[PDB]
């Protein structure tokens, strides 16, 4: 909600999942009991086809497999040779 | 339609009318 609103991990602005979930609203209401298998089948509905809308957000706009394998590189140290050159210089005048 | 796919209730028209508040500070802005 901060950034951008086409962003949205349901589909809110830019989808039609909310009205799945408008639907999903009509079936959990009506019911007068409660149960577990009911309650959680349908906790799925709302976290699954969720959790994979923001999954197709983030690889387009990124390039994820790029900073992911950079960030490792500078932690892990991948790029061995691109960093003694800075320890040698930065030996000499840490003293 | 049914009250219950429309949930609920005043907050969701006051964030239809902050859009309405906005599509007149998006336009008068670019007047400025």
């Amino acid at each position: 909600e901060n950034q951008n609103v086409n962003m949205s991990r349901t589909g809110s602005i830019l989808k039609n999942q909310e009205d799945t979930f408008a639907a999903e609203l009509h079936r959990l209401k009506q019911q007068p009991l409660f149960s577990l298998v009911d309650f959680e089948s349908v906790l799925d509905r709302i976290r699954s086809t969720v959790a994979e809308h923001l999954w197709k957000l983030m690889v387009e706009e990124s390039d994820l497999l790029g900073q992911l394998k950079i960030i490792k590189d500078f932690y892990l140290l991948g790029r061995g040779e691109l960093f003694q050159a800075f320890i040698d210089v930065a030996q000499n005048m840490l003293k | 339609s049914e009250s219950v796919t429309c949930q609920s209730f005043e907050l969701t028209l006051r964030s239809c009318l902050y859009p309405h508040i906005g599509k007149q500070y998006l336009e008068c802005c670019g007047n400025l």
